[PDB]
């Protein structure tokens, strides 16, 4: 979470509508406000069973929704990234890692020291159950409490039916976080099998997520994005470049204009200047192609 | 009328053929709800030598009738897959009666010479009497 | 459900005259409406003693253990020694693997202690969840199972028409070979009516502790019959904690729209990421 | 085979045409003329090297002509009947279960003491020539008598060309039983390969198949069939509910409508009758839809 | 087979001169034309001391050994000294790895022997039924095997046209590697004429201890025209079985009759039941 | 080069500024196009004692080794210590170098030789050739392995446009997850213009000590330029080995049209080839 | 390779122009320059990490070619020729048969005997660096010497994409043969991948090879090969027989019409003739035909 460094929080009232602009999040109101609901469904623990998706297109804050909201849900608790593709793996078994990745965002804090629950199956190592049965003891006694964390899955089609499954039946278990999975597809045959399904998601695990929409920006929304990483990165700028910047955002995605403003930065330095200028930004982005950009400039030449 | 439609198959040939096999009456009229062009489309080898004389006796019972339709039908039967070798299985029992049935009605005083040669010719062929 | 539960019903009379034998029970329709209800619903009328089991799906082929291995465990479950099952004799004996003596020895004892209240055994009724899943190896264990006496009376749920089997080409109706749909029983689903959306959203209050207006009764039962009857679960929590962010004391018909803007559904998702996606890439 | 209790073999005049109604078989004459002169076949050792096939559309005899024909050969004569599917066993090889159907199949007679082949491979459990060559030697001294049965494999095309291959070696051995193939389909494509072929069978085990085909019943055979059923099952019946039985299985199958009839039994008794009335078969039908009109309602919505 | 047999006897004096070198054959035509009747003659005429074996293309893949180790052995029994084949040579040092000792151990022997003016090796002959069912790493063994100077004259067969090699992507003659295909005589298998079933018929009524009159002969004979020679087969001994329950002395016409009505041959019956399967859908 | 040497000066300023973590460069030309020299470039200008791990896509599936052990081998490489390389600590205190203990031991050891600023630690550079052949399970040890600090820099070359990756049926950019492609800095090569071929082919005619004439150097620039620059490197050692052959000293126009007559470029023999195919079908 | 016993080298004049006729090779003369060429390029070092590539239909000398070149670079340089579908063996690995042909091609001779290398990897039985080591050690002692061969890779089209990567990777050992790839085939697939590539070669190694055009022949030049083998064979043939024999060869192939000679000799000696005739020629192609041919014959039945 290097890029979203800026996010304290959903920045909510105390009725639970977003503001415009508070806790680093600019915009994206709709989203903001079902995720304060959400949170509120989380510290009452009403969510025990289901899981939420956020479903929208790529760039549009829906690792910055899913950090808001482990940030909102209390001071440390745990948020673990991770994509689909990284269930696969030549070493570790696949729902191996995913059970890996699910106890690792399921924080415990004895009475203070504070510890996620792999950790103690990485000491004590398979054997899960007696560390559920032994963490449980601990929590009704009272002498140590459980946070649940943001299990944030990026790209869940990726995912296969046997990880879709197992997903299905280990969101069962009482100490389990709260599962975001994050998707821009829509129509996608489930991995492993030749069936369609909504966002190549598996009907028995649909039943049970609660959907959440994010909007795309306009240009105005997109420039302050691009301005507020421009300061959190104790970068200086200007609207001449910040309009540049966030027509670049528009033309190919928010997430490459917003790695651009490091070596435009660097450039900048190499010109003898320390302040970004439009010239900059149009040398870097003159150099630093898109992904499918530079795919299509491959294939095309 | 549902009851008789046209086959689409030797399948639906032979199970109509099963069911209206005691009367008579759905067999002579059978032949009237189909083109004689598709039979041998609908036979791809799928006829064995009692339904051969059967198809041909029915076709006897009119006669008459459609003289024409009925030399087109025996015809049509000519260019079924498999007619030589069928012709070939008759038993002495079929082959008599087709000789009956030649002289009483495809060979008759009513019908006019130009189906009567077609029709001679055709028996030349199918009874093969040497 | 009132023609699948009076089906389950004849069943059961089958069942309890012993008419049924080499038989199993297809449960179908689409999903989520309530087939493990009628599953368990059936186990407990035959008897609360008798066992049951929920084993399958895509729950097999993921286990530490083989399919071979889960599915005669899970047969084992389903047959009660009277309240011990033969599948915890073989836990006390102890996956590892399974001893083919213990049929001998309950034979001996079944045959010897019965009608004492030792050894005598009663079948239950094994549950196979999404047999479409199942490969053609699990269906021919099943059918070298089934022909073994004293087995449980196997029921199967499906929510698909005709599919490939599994680890074949050939397609079939419910993914399962012809020679066990010429035996099965099938039950069919119907969708909920108006009547039974509104019964179980009422339930569903009930037992939240939430309370909600007529208009926004009707309104919910109108959302679950256009969208889903789980996304009316869901809005009942969510519009009920929109309320107590009020500080409302019964949730109103603005609760419900503000919750129905929020919170997709997954029909209407589906359209405004395809909306997205066709026209942008 | 709790069905097919009924059938006693083909019911044939001693010159061999079938009896219209005779043994438990209504109609189905050409095939039950044919089956009667494949077990004079069988009688005089004719068969050996050979199999035979019943192509036919499903509920036309078949499998209760092959009961038939090894009825016909003796009352001790055993019938092993098998499907395509159960040979893909996975805890035993494809051709194990074969091979095991196969010796299961052949009867014999130690002077009585009835075992099959598979019982003596069982008390001396592989090492199969051993034993062939050991009941060569007791048929010879004429302490045992053999009796092969009929294996009966229906759903052949499901078997593949390893399978194929097996059975056609296993043909060559003289202790055979009859392999009895039947099918209900016409060009498909052998598994394990991708070339069509008639009945999913292989050319090389076609040039040593006797092909009997088994026609569809009239409405009139169907509910002689059915009321046969309904008697043995010890069902109480009346002609207009034969009737509406008779339709339900000229539109599905004759195997639903006689299955059918225990359920149809069960309703009548709920409704405080012995007699099945047509009301209670038109419960019943509702109720229990065969698999087609199951999976026509399932692609649906 | 006249034209076939006069090229296996072209080859055959070949063989005898030394000519064939590296090269093999391959018989090309319908499936039961007389293949293995044309290599058992051929293996004959080299002579009746001649050792000879034979495989199927599926035999292979039998799992009892591996494909190699199968095609070893055919190889092995192949070959002959003279008697015993290295097959038996095998058994008797022996299935395990087939040692390079024993080759050695074969050519000091028969060098001695071959002194003495006693014993010499002679190469046999190595029947494939089935070629293109053979896999790529079968090919490869093969020509691995061919490039042996005790190797002995591979006759491979095939029913299949343009094909795609088994385990790969090209589509090749016959369904065999370009590289064999450069150095194999192709011996091409006529079909049966009028002529050729009439005497195959009356051998095998010989054989069979049938009498048949003259029409019913010639009936069967386009029977066999037009039905393929093994039907026509089947049928002498349904016929024959058919006159014996008619307390007859001689099988007529009226015996065909009933016989071709009743056993239908492949092309009826798939005609049959893709006319219902068209019907069914 | 002149755009992404520029590119490439900037990333140099950006590694040695401390600001790369979590990021990679992906260098997305047409092939033979200097990838490797400007990866070369990149970890020279750093400096000389930071080590270069070159490896290409297709050697890691090599069966004399797993994926992920050449991977982690290649990635252990790339880090050095002082000079030795984590590799070569690997070699000392012992792909082949298979151990996973003493890698826990190794990584202590230099731990606390970090901490104590008694050996510190140098970053190299990775370039990893054909990333497009690299399968998700490689990408998701990548994606693993880049979280340690101890990381190098990853440097990524391909000729790929869009396609599928490895192991998956999803299409993305260069057959690389979007997760991956999301932190690369994408490189693009331009394709040599005529003054870079010319001067390219001057300074290979130098080395080559070959001698031509401007008329002769200007006309393989053209060939150069028509077809390829490897396949003009190709016609300066035959135009030169040609000139020898005729006794004279300086290529001439007259050795470079009979060289051009006699080897084909790629192209050419493609289409020549292509006729053919398309006649013989 | 008896095919090929006639060949005795490229048959080159001292300017390096071909002979019409010489040294077996009639006709072929620009592939024929061409490969005197690089015979001269392989004498000098600048060979060094390139191959050669003969692509052109078959039947046009390719392998005549390769073997001409490898008896051209000295008295008995080693010649191993091999097809792509030799490298797949069940027994050993891709690789292994790839080096094993690789390292055969290679030959030393020691003060003065000759051996391949293959027979040091063998004998003295990782492996590869070690014996290369002693081998560099040995030849830089200035007492053995290298006589580098030619590896003839035909059908390389049926290499896949892990051959022809670690081709181009022991292509550059300072120690290798001159790689002789042989192709037929236009445009085509890689096996392993989906990407269509010249002469189903990769774009990587496709650089570093040298290109060879052959061309189809004249009918007198195929006259003149006809002849040629004949005569190598000890065989008298007529003119008129030689003319039916090269309408065969323009009509399926070079490669059949020379194989039909053999069999052409024994049917003229059946008769008791000598001197081969038209009549022979017209019984022989009559009983063997070409794979073409028979594919089409098979195919129409
Ligand atoms: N509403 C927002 N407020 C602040 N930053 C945002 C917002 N939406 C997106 N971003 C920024 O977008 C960048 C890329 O991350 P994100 O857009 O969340 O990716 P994705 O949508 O693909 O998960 C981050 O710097 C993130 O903070
Ligand atoms: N000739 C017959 N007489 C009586 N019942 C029959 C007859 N043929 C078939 N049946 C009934 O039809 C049912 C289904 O057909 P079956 O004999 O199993 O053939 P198939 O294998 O084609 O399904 C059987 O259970 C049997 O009761
Ligand atoms: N230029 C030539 N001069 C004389 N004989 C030739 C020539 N080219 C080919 N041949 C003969 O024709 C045959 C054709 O095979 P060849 O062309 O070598 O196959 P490929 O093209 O696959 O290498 C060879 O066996 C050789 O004897």
């Amino acid at each position: 979470i290097a890029t979203h460094t800026h996010i304290k929080g959903l920045g909510l009232e105390p009725t639970g509508i977003p503001i415009k602009l508070a806790a680093g999040f600019v915009g994206q109101l709709e989203a903001r406000e079902a995720a304060g609901l959400v949170v509120d469904m989380i510290k009452q623990k009403k969510m025990a069973g289901k899981a939420l998706l956020l479903a929208g297109p790529p760039g549009t804050g829906k690792t910055a929704l899913a950090l808001g909201i482990s940030q909102e849900l209390g001071s440390k608790v745990p948020f673990c990234p991770m994509v689909g593709s990284e269930v696969y793996s030549s070493e570790v078994k696949k729902t191996e890692v995913l059970m890996e990745n699910f106890r690792r965002a399921i924080g415990l804090r004895i009475k203070v020291q504070d510890v996620t629950l792999q950790d103690l199956d990485a000491a004590n190592a398979k054997l899960r159950q007696e560390i559920n049965k032994v963490v449980n003891r601990y929590i009704d006694e009272g002498v140590a409490e459980l946070v649940p964390g943001v299990l944030f899955i990026d790209e869940v089609h990726m995912l296969d039916m046997e990880c879709f499954s197992y997903l299905n039946r280990a969101l069962e278990s009482s100490l389990s976080p709260i599962v975001i999975f994050a998707t821009n597809r829509g129509v996608c045959n489930v991995r492993g099998t030749d069936m369609p399904s909504p966002h190549g998601v598996p009907i028995d695990l649909l039943d049970r997520l609660v959907i959440i929409r994010t909007q795309i920006y306009d240009p105005s929304e997109m420039i302050q994005i691009i301005a507020i990483r421009a300061q959190v990165e104790e970068l200086t700028v200007d609207e001449e470049c910040l309009v540049l910047l966030g027509e670049i955002g528009q033309r190919t995605s928010l997430r490459h204009a917003v790695q651009l403003l490091s070596p435009a930065s660097i450039v900048a330095k190499m010109n003898g200047r320390d302040n970004i200028c439009k010239a900059d930004i149009e040398e870097v982005t003159s150099l630093y192609l898109d992904a499918k950009s530079s795919a299509k400039l491959l294939h095309e030449q | 009328s549902k009851n008789i439609k046209t086959p689409k198959s030797a399948y639906e040939f032979e199970n109509s053929w099963r069911s209206f096999s005691g009367d008579s009456a759905l067999r002579s009229q059978l032949l009237k709800v189909t083109t004689p062009s598709s039979l041998p489309q609908i036979f791809k080898n799928a006829l064995t030598s009692p339904v051969l004389v059967d198809i041909i006796k029915c076709v006897a019972s009119f006669f008459t009738e459609d003289m024409d339709l009925a030399v087109k039908y025996i015809e049509n039967l000519t260019k079924v897959p498999r007619f030589n070798m069928l012709v070939m299985c008759l038993t002495s029992t079929e082959k008599n009666e087709l000789l009956k049935i030649w002289e009483d009605v495809f060979c008759n005083k009513a019908t006019p010479m130009e189906y009567a040669e077609v029709l001679d010719k055709l028996r030349s062929r199918y009874c093969l009497k040497q | 459900q009132v023609k699948a539960r009076k089906a389950a019903g004849v069943i059961l009379q089958m069942i309890r005259e012993g008419k049924i034998a080499g038989r199993a029970i297809l449960i179908a329709g689409q999903p989520g409406t309530g087939k493990t209800a009628i599953a368990m619903g059936m186990a407990k009328s035959l008897g609360l003693e008798t066992p049951f089991a929920m084993i399958a799906g895509s729950e097999i082929f993921s286990l530490e253990m083989s399919k071979t291995e889960a599915l005669t465990q899970s047969f084992r479950k389903a047959i009660g020694v009277r309240c011990v099952t033969l599948h915890e004799i073989d836990v006390i004996n102890s996956t590892g693997e399974i001893r083919s003596e213990v049929r001998e020895q309950i034979d001996t004892k079944v045959a010897e202690w019965r009608e004492e209240g030792k050894a005598e055994i009663v079948p239950g009724v094994l549950f196979i969840d999404e047999v479409h899943m199942l490969d053609i190896e699990c269906f021919s264990f099943l059918n070298r199972a089934l022909e073994n006496e004293m087995s449980p009376i196997l029921v199967v749920a499906t929510n698909r028409g005709v599919t490939t089997i599994r680890g074949t080409n050939q397609k079939s109706p419910h993914g399962i070979p012809i020679d066990l749909l010429d035996r099965l029983l099938i039950i069919t689903t119907q969708p909920y009516t108006d009547d039974d959306i509104r019964k179980i959203l009422e339930i569903r209050c009930q037992e939240e502790d939430v309370e909600m207006n007529e208009e926004a009764k009707q309104l919910l039962t109108l959302i679950g019959r256009d969208t889903s009857l789980r996304y009316a679960i869901h809005l009942i929590t969510a519009a009920a904690l929109s309320c107590q962010k009020r500080k409302g004391k019964v949730v109103e018909v603005e609760d419900i729209q503000r919750v129905y803007r929020l919170f997709l559904d997954v029909r209407r998702s589906m359209q405004y990421l395809v909306e997205y996606q066709s026209q942008y890439m």
